[PDB]
């Protein structure tokens, strides 16, 4: 979830 | 017949982001440079599935109302549809984007990557279905929507929600149906062919990461840890 959570809040 | 000025807005905002996807130079070099071993052919696919990720979530941003949903469930979406938006990507890159000798050369690499038959074969297959029903760009922007904004993926908590976005994606794609079609009534039917078979991938795919959990040259750990 922690790197499709960073690309999406980003 | 045509759309009313509130479906052309919503179109309009589906093909924007759809257009701006690209597949970079580097990776397309690679196709036709790296050395045709199991290691390389495989790493190249990695490369593209990486970039698919990157891709997907830029243009599921956009979505219209995509960003007014609950965070965890924006997580669920992009989690559940990846592979199917991968499939659907992956067709159009090798049936339009890709000239006839890099897709023969993809092709070739896929071939020789490692990866068993029994995961290579069906991908083939539905290339080669979806090619024949000469998809518009519009038509694989809004069955690209469609997939993500599936309502019935595991774990979402508003599913309604996902609902009153999905409704508006199918009634636009079938009004495009019966605009550029209209001697073939049964056009919108083959496109929903398309929803079902590119559901079959989820538990072929799931299978395929299982089993590499006994091999070393095949775990790719960014992408297993999630899918
Ligand atoms: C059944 C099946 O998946 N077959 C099958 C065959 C060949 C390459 C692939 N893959 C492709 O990305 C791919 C690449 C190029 C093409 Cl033209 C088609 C598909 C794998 C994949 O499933 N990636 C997913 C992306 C979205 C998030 C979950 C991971 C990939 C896994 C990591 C190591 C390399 C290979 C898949």
């Amino acid at each position: 979830h922690q790197l499709l959570r960073y690309l999406l809040d980003k | 017949m045509e759309l009313t000025p509130d479906q052309q807005t919503l179109l309009h905002f589906i093909m924007d982001s759809y257009n701006k996807q690209r597949m970079p130079q580097e990776i397309t070099n690679k196709i036709l440079k790296e050395a045709f071993s199991a290691e390389e052919n495989f790493l190249i696919l990695t490369e593209m599935a990486t970039n698919h990720v990157q891709v997907l979530v830029e243009f599921t941003k956009k979505l219209p109302g995509f960003q007014t949903l609950d965070h965890e469930d924006q997580i669920a979406l992009l989690k559940g549809s990846a592979v199917e938006a991968m499939f659907l990507r992956s067709a159009e890159i090798f049936n339009k984007k890709l000239p006839s000798g890099h897709s023969d050369l993809l092709e070739a690499r896929i071939r020789n990557s490692g990866i068993s038959d029994e995961y290579i074969t069906p991908m083939f297959s539905f290339y080669k279905s979806i090619g024949e029903l000469k998809m518009t760009q519009e038509e694989y922007a809004l069955l690209t929507a469609i997939v993500i904004l599936s309502p019935d993926r595991q774990y979402i908590k508003d599913r309604e929600a996902v609902e009153k976005l999905q409704e508006p994606l199918l009634d636009v794609l079938q009004k495009l149906c019966k605009i550029h079609q209209p001697e073939n009534p049964q056009h919108f039917a083959c496109l929903l062919g398309r929803l079902t078979e590119l559901r079959t991938f989820n538990h072929h795919h799931a299978e395929m990461l299982m089993s590499w959990r006994v091999n070393d040259h095949k775990f790719t750990p960014l992408l297993c840890e999630i899918w």
